[PDB]
């Protein structure tokens, strides 16, 4: 939930 | 009584420049316009009974006797429903006094104006007043639960749109130092600043606040590993995945005073401060167990204090105490929470220092642990909590702690702050003396905190009141720096469009971001934003609400000041142009000195370090020097004009044409610019009005701080072609022919092309346009304008719209032209398309032909039949 | 570029240079990076509301708190091309990207409903870029495109599937460059919607998608366009990013041609995107790759600025600590904050 | 602006 | 949950 | 802290000397009734301009006769004070707190009385002014209260019980  | 139209003005306007919240009101009198009070049989007694409190209103006499005198004399019912809507406001809590009455329109229609606190309440005031009244002058009474529930109503609207006390604690700051704010359409967040200097903030959190120092602060867990391995004080303890480990946990801890918190938070809730037993531990255990997966941590003597932190600096300490009661003589518990909950200082909740105390079952199973119940009596001096933690939501109290703060826990707390990584930041510690090291009295931090409440720090039950929002508004907008972007507005009846785009392209040549609005688009740096007529505070607020302006050059008009208002309350450069009779009539005004009071706002909010631009050559605006709290500058287009030479006497600063120059007169000084004849929005020196533009913008870029250099750059390479700038001033050459397309609207436009066309170096002039229906009984005088320019007048007025029959409105121009001049062979054609605008060889060889089409969308598109080079 | 690093104890944080011109990063979020930006970029609805105020073209559409609705909303987009989206997030999931016909929309609706409570947007045409701007200007664009066989020659879905999916540069993940394309009952849907399944042969150069969404974790492709974006596109994606608030953001484009202005091609913005990854431009399938950490760094640490504090590091078998004080104390008459560690304590100012 |  |  | 001149150098001429110093970057003057009556100010004008006190001293010399007259002499400093700075005026004292009308500049006051009226009045507008409350010396900005510190805690004050080295010790926070 962290490389969009 | 009926309501026929209402605005609502946000900023400076006509009826005052002040009072920036108003509401405007066109009410109707149907009945009543013809029955002053004294011919309604009981508009008196029931106006007061129902209404008592209308009695400080002084209305014109001057005293507080003023108003209802006026009621006994015959005052109709419009200045009436005015002193309602605001008393209905009063009687709520919501403060507002100002108020006016205008008769308009045809007798009986008033425009009734009064001030606003909250926006939607005062519209609701005003709907109801008129209610009020009217069951007043047809019965004599108003039912008293028919006002109780609209004074209801009033209270939950100015409710609901109030900000919190965080962000109004700051924003009264903001207010003070001079910087303007914004709500914004978003997620509650408010705006500081214009343009490139623009910060954000919501609540307690800023644009300066980082998401790693907010996450990490609401992670219990990473906090405390990251503190210890900083050598920071903190508790000792572990965890359990809700086993029932308690039994062991305890053993690492090294003891039975210990605290248990569920495992992740909930508010305030499900936490044990002092196990002593297994029993309890296990009661403590199904408690914390209620929510998500620190247990059993070593519990601490001391009491709770508040440390705030705002940028890497403390700020504030407090003290806080959970709710309690004393042995304040040989009284039981019930009996001394009556004496001290009817203490003047306590009730409801941000109304007052103190909020009430509430016996529930939580107080009364935190006194068991004590051995107390509300029967009990107290031993001299004992002190009973009801309550688990302290809160001044709860009924605790906050002591003011500041200056008793040892230097060396300063230093800690500053470097705790740091380490997390928060700017603004409260931390949480429990200690026996704050006024002694830390390692000294065995304390902890126990908790950080992002986003912290500022109550306890501005209104302390004990000590004194600390203004905590000035260090925050100094990080944001640091000593020296700007909040603001300069904002040159231009106004005036014509040529606002001309003077916007040269003045923007001015600016542009110092390799500024400049935004501007005009009547055709809004723009940054030559891209275009939006099209369409942006004049108007909905577009001034696009450009400053812009994160990368530089410069606003804003065109502002007279429908948006009447409509609501100016967007920016005040400016640095106020530029007056002209004042003239266009669209009289219209947003209730009739005359030219009503006209020159819209206009004389701009002069008006300009801020006294700054200009105020006028024209000495026209006698309104000239004389709007006299409201000016700015310094004042004039330009001319006559060196000799007597204002001009009484003021660079007094050492002022005035722009002048002569000499075939531009020039700046500074003092004894003049400062050559560039000659007309070089500068290509000028038609080769032979339009007046477009050299006073011209001088305009060049004062106004001087005033406000550019080299001549720059201007003279700007002024030269400033482009006003076709396609660029279509209908105005247009030239095509076609042939051995001219032709120029203009789209004059009032009369003062076709007397500028006139003095054009009067200095055109060619042969016969001729006009091919006109006025359409939309204008008012001037048509004599247009005509009897082209009769003294132009040796080819045809007449076109039966166009295709045909607002009034046919061809009547040509008619009126015939009788006009043939009034001042039968000698242009004045025929009339009519067809403006194929015949007026195509047989243009009737003209002699370089001549001029003027277009004043209805479109000139079409006339541009026409005038390219005969190829133009 | 000679910065030092660390991991930390805490959230998976690494810190870059020493004491008082430290930095943190987690992932591709740092020190940098404000609060109110990334929560406003993360709120769909309030992102759209702030562009346009802007002037910034994004989709029409609208919001319906799952009631039966559909068939209302249709009218205020303007018509049946519309895209139905779950009403919250949960992954690239529950959505229906061309909605032509009332009996779809309903199969989309009870799709999209599964999740907490816009549905009903204009569907644009055009294909799918990615913009990467990291301190208000443009570093990389992207053209990304969902997994797909083609009518390489007289050959059957099946048969095509198989041929490319041989391909030495499809494999794994994060291990090449490309991954394997999986045929799955959401391959088969996205077929049957375009009129064809396994056992067909396709058209010579028909095109034919195995998946809804672009993305190289699937199978898809990314094509390095970043110097074919015409100014005044760039000139607006620089705008987007400080109208957010984002300092290292990834801008979601539709249009049918990067090279001319969105105005022209009717393009949109479809979302903004706070803490965007970095492989399809640091290793596009086709086109160069670029060095997009370079200007990360150049932030956190501008140039001409020091990473690092002055260290002093004193050794020897005999007066050590008696060194160390003393020249901690001499330094310290230079108004800094000196830090030291001895045998006896641990030391600041 | 003075009052009412 | 903004005045923790 | 190293002197230059000794003797009284109070006057326009000693002004000068410190006017035209090339290492001098702040420039605080006393000023006498003397040197303005013989030759004027040294300086045209300045940030702030302190009035302590009119008193009866000096009368009958350099034809100043009245209290009145002396009060003319003395405003001379008030008047003098550039329109951005300040001019620190004595609200306890009729003559000094009277000169608030001819001054362009902004207006400061002190007290030994909180409640003097002239600083109620004044703090109710934005105003500040600096008193003497419960055992602290204090600035009032508006509606919140600065304290500096304890008059028994600074030195030049006799332990509390001198209340004109109080009513100085004011005047010269509030300056500063
Ligand atoms: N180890 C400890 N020893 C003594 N007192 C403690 C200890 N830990 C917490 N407290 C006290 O108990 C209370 C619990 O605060 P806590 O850290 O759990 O935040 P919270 O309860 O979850 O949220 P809130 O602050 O709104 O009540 C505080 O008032 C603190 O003073
Ligand atoms: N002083 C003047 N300066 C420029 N144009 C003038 C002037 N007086 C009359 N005119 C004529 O009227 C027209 C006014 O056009 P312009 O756009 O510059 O004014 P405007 O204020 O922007 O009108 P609007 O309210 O529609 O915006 C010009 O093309 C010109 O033919
Ligand atoms: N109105 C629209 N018209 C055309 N295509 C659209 C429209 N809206 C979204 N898309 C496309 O559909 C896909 C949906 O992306 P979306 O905005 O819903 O983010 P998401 O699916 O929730 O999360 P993720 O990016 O990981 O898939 C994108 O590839 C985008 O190109
Ligand atoms: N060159 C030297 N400088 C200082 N002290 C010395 C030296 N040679 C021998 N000594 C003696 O030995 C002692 C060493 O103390 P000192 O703390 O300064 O050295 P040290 O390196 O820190 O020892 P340690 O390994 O325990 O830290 C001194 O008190 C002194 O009596
Ligand atoms: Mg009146
Ligand atoms: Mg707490
Ligand atoms: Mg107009
Ligand atoms: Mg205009
Ligand atoms: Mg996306
Ligand atoms: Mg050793
Ligand atoms: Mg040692
Ligand atoms: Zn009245």
């Amino acid at each position: 939930d962290d490389d969009d | 009584m009926k309501i026929l139209k209402t605005l609502t003005l946000r900023g400076p306007n006509y009826w005052s420049i002040r009072r920036k919240k108003l509401i405007v009101m066109r009410l109707d009198l149907e009945d009543l316009a013809e029955r002053p009070s004294n011919s309604i049989p009981g508009f008196y007694e029931g106006l007061i009974k129902v209404l008592p409190s209308l009695v400080e209103h002084f209305c014109s006499p001057g005293y507080q006797g003023g108003f209802l005198e006026r009621v006994k004399e015959g005052t109709y019912m419009g200045h009436i429903v005015e002193h309602v809507a605001l008393e209905l406001q009063e009687l709520v809590g919501m403060t507002a006094g100002f108020g006016r009455t205008r008769e308009t329109s045809t007798p009986g229609v008033y425009n009734v104006v009064y001030e606003y606190v909250d926006e939607q309440a005062g519209r609701y005031a005003g709907r109801a007043a008129v209610r009020l009244c009217r069951s007043l002058v047809d019965t004599g009474d108003y039912p008293r639960l028919e006002l109780e529930k609209d004074l209801e109503d009033l209270r939950d609207l100015g409710a609901n749109s109030a900000l919190g006390p965080s962000t109004e604690t700051i924003v009264t700051e903001a207010e003070a130092r001079k910087i303007p704010w914004m709500l914004l359409s978003a997620r509650a967040m408010v705006q500081l600043g214009y343009g490139v200097y623009q910060q954000r903030i919501q609540a307690t959190l800023s644009s300066h606040s980082g998401i790693l120092g907010v996450e990490l602060a609401c992670d219990k867990e990473g906090t405390k590993t990251i503190l210890q391995d900083a050598g920071i004080p903190v508790p000792r303890g572990t965890t359990i995945q809700y086993f029932d480990d308690l039994e062991e946990a305890i053993n690492d801890v090294g003891g039975y005073p210990v605290v248990i918190k569920p495992l992740d938070g909930n508010h305030g809730r499900g936490i044990t401060i002092n196990v002593r037993h297994w029993q309890e531990a296990i009661a403590a255990y199904d408690l914390a167990a209620e929510e998500s997966k620190i247990i059993v941590e070593r519990y601490y003597e001391g009491s709770d204090h508040r440390v705030l932190v705002v940028n890497g600096k403390l700020v504030a300490v407090a003290e806080r105490i959970p709710a309690h009661v004393t042995g304040d003589g040989s009284s039981t518990i019930s009996e001394l929470i009556e004496k001290t909950n009817q203490d003047p200082n306590r009730g409801d909740g941000h109304d007052n220092i103190l909020t009430k105390i509430v016996v529930n079952k939580t107080a009364i199973d935190v006194m068991e642990r004590q051995g107390y119940n509300l029967d009990s009596v107290l031993p001299k001096d004992e002190v009973v909590y009801l309550r688990a933690t302290a809160n001044l939501s709860t009924g605790g109290i906050a002591i003011d702690r500041t200056d008793d703060i040892h230097p060396e826990n300063i230093w800690l707390m500053e470097r705790v702050a740091k380490v997390i990584g928060l700017d603004i930041a409260g931390i949480d510690v429990v200690t026996s003396d704050i006024s002694k090291p830390l390692r000294e009295t065995n304390g902890v931090i126990v908790e950080v905190n992002a986003a912290p409440g500022f109550r306890m720090h501005v209104a302390p039950s004990q000590g004194l009141p600390r203004n905590v929002a000035a260090p925050v508004l100094d990080m944001l907008f640091p000593p020296g720096t700007p909040s603001r972007i300069p904002i040159l507005a231009v106004t005036g009846t014509n040529g606002k469009t001309t003077t916007t785009r040269l003045l923007a392209h001015i600016y542009r040549q110092t390799g500024k971001t400049v935004g501007y609005t005009s009547t055709d688009a809004i723009y940054i740096n030559e891209y275009c934003v939006e099209k369409g007529d942006n004049t108007g505070p909905q577009s001034a607020g696009v450009i400053l609400r812009d994160p990368t302006v530089e410069v606003a050059v804003l065109e502002t008009a007279r429908g948006g000041i009447l409509r609501a208002g100016l967007a920016f309350d005040s400016c640095d450069v106020g530029v007056v142009l002209n004042v003239a009779a266009d669209h009289l009539g219209l947003g209730d005004i009739d005359t030219i000195e009503q006209m020159a009071k819209v206009k004389s706002v701009i002069a008006e909010v300009v801020d006294p370090s700054g200009y105020a631009v006028l024209n000495a050559d026209d006698p309104l605006v000239a004389a709007m020097a006299d409201k000016v709290k700015a310094k004042v500058a004039y330009f001319s287009m006559n060196p000799d004009n007597p204002i001009i030479q009484a003021h660079v006497r007094r050492n002022g600063i005035a722009a002048v044409y002569e000499s075939g120059y531009l020039s700046i007169l500074e003092g004894s000084w003049t400062l050559r610019v560039e000659q007309a004849k070089l500068i290509p929005m000028t038609m080769g020196g032979m339009a007046p009005f477009m050299i006073a533009n011209a001088l305009a913008a060049c004062l106004a870029a001087f005033v406000n701080g550019l080299d001549v250099e720059v201007i003279r750059q700007g002024v030269r390479t400033f482009t006003t072609s076709a396609e660029q700038t279509p209908g105005r001033m247009n030239l095509f050459n076609l042939g051995q022919h001219h032709a120029l397309v203009d789209y004059a609207h009032n009369p003062a436009g076709y007397r500028a092309v006139g003095d054009f066309v009067k200095n055109w170096q060619g042969q016969r002039f001729g006009v091919v346009g006109g006025p359409g229906d939309r204008r008012d009984s001037d048509l004599i005088e247009l005509g009897q304008i082209a009769a003294q320019v132009f040796d080819r007048i045809i007449v076109k007025e039966d166009d295709d719209k045909r607002g009034r029959s046919e061809g009547e409105t040509a008619d009126l121009i015939v009788k006009g032209i043939l009034q001042e001049n039968p000698g242009a062979s004045y025929e009339v054609i009519l067809d403006e398309t194929i015949a007026l605008n195509k047989a243009l060889d009737q003209v002699e060889e370089k001549g001029l032909v003027v277009v004043f089409p209805e479109s000139v969308t079409r006339a541009i598109d026409l005038i390219k039949v005969r190829n133009p080079i």
